[PDB]
């Protein structure tokens, strides 16, 4: 297995990440917004790896 | 020593988050990250 390109991150991180972490908090989506562009904006400033 | 451990004994909450702000303003001056964190803590509790 291999790394992950910067804007491959985003396709993860909207589809099999928020929604996971999103049922550790007991929250439901209807409430709890994540626009791409903030997502996009962390893994490219506050995380690199 | 089996029969001693409780299994769901459930010793019951607070969760207003009124009587929590009092007692944390009792016993530890400043430090208000943590209070604010702990907080919020109780404050997810109380929903889920």
């Amino acid at each position: 297995v291999s790394g992950y390109v910067a804007q491959e991150k985003l396709a993860i991180a909207e589809r099999y990440l928020v929604p996971q972490a999103r049922a550790l908090c007991g929250l439901d989506e209807s409430k709890a917004k994540l626009s791409s562009d903030v997502l996009t904006l962390l893994i490219k400033q506050y995380c690199r790896e | 020593w089996l029969t001693s451990i409780p299994w769901g004994k459930y010793s019951n909450e607070n969760l207003d988050l009124a009587r929590a702000q009092a007692v944390l303003e009792e016993d530890h001056y400043g430090m208000e990250d943590v209070k604010k964190r702990i907080l919020e803590f109780i404050a997810v509790s109380q929903l889920r």
